[PDB]
């Protein structure tokens, strides 16, 4: 029993957050691009505003050792 | 029980050689016999945390708030939840599209370069990209 | 209670050859059995100890203070914990980086050099990465 | 139980404190580059900064002897 909750919790610790890539995705609703007759130029733009702010988002996730309390 | 706890122990086969692919085989076995868990657990846990810190992030006034739509008042961005084999194959995906632009350079040649398929240009975007910025090496425009 | 213990004799199965693969995933699951007491100890033992080494070093005058937020006043540099896979998965990630920016170039060739990903000109700052200054062979602009 | 106790606290005590690879990571917060509008030119002589940084508490931490505290 013990080493099956270690084991199982270990993994799923390491699955749910994944140590290298990201754990959640911010994704521009094309849909609104559409809608609203946005230039394709812009998205250049746009991405990397959102992969800046995924990345600020992930650096203060983990300043609040969030790692230790979801295990 | 070990098989339900999912432990490598009850894996292994006394007597004969496992080959690689048979190793695989049995751990999409092991991957998928907890789908139920993953998937209760990304629709609980991982979104209403990041709603929840994007939220106190914008309250900090540390970064600005998010365009909000014309016609409905939706945010024009939205999230979403990588679990498992997709955690493990994003960098699949990644190399399914380059190995996608590879067969096609492949099959054209050099005179691929001219109307379908982009050559997608490494030196500017995708230094800005995975952050950090543009220029540097960059002769700008 | 070797099983327990995590020594190295349990691995070992009498009888036949074992694949590498399934030495490491035995490693695997031999490095999973302690998570929860890698954690504990990264939350308590590996922060405090840093702040106040970095406490004693201010105080001693040998670096000047860290700036502050003006927003908020907390200090604009943090502090992480690495255990493990991760510290020992660092290089693995230098490698993705690497392999991504080598896939890139199989896949698009020397016309790739010109507007996504940086060729990353390797010979002033990435030197005074890890210490050592610049310059010396670098011919100045 | 004596082979287990030397295994397990040498082993926890090496991977812990690795020898190579740097044990805690002085990470700049690009929210507050953000937030104060930073020109992300000066990140370079930021991060070299924070390097020196870095080594500096580790080579203070070696001096003290902090390997055989921590065993």
């Amino acid at each position: 029993g013990a080493r099956g909750v270690g084991h199982m919790t270990s993994k799923l610790a390491v699955t749910l957050f994944p140590t290298n890539e990201h754990f959640f995705k911010l994704e521009i609703d094309s849909l609104a691009i559409l809608a609203s007759d946005q230039n394709p130029e812009m998205i250049t733009e746009f991405d990397s505003a959102l992969v800046k702010v995924e990345q600020a988002v992930m650096r203060m996730f983990e300043t609040i050792g969030g790692r230790a309390a979801m295990h | 029980l070990a098989f339900a706890f999912m432990l490598n122990t009850a894996i292994q086969r006394p007597g004969e050689r496992v080959t690689a692919e048979e190793i695989r085989y049995m751990a999409q076995e092991l991957d998928a016999g907890i789908s139920g868990l993953y998937s209760i657990l990304s629709r609980e846990l991982q979104l209403p945390l990041v709603r929840r810190l994007i939220h106190i992030l914008r309250r900090k006034r540390k970064l600005p708030d998010f365009p909000r739509s014309e016609v409905t008042g939706e945010p024009l961005i939205k999230e979403k939840a990588v679990t498992g084999i997709e955690a493990i194959g994003r960098g699949d995906d990644r190399n399914k599209l380059i190995d996608f632009i590879t067969t096609a350079n492949q099959a054209l040649g050099p005179q691929a370069m001219t109307q379908f398929l982009n050559v997608e240009e490494a030196l500017r975007r995708l230094a800005a990209s995975g952050s950090i910025d543009t220029t540097n090496l960059v002769k700008t425009k």
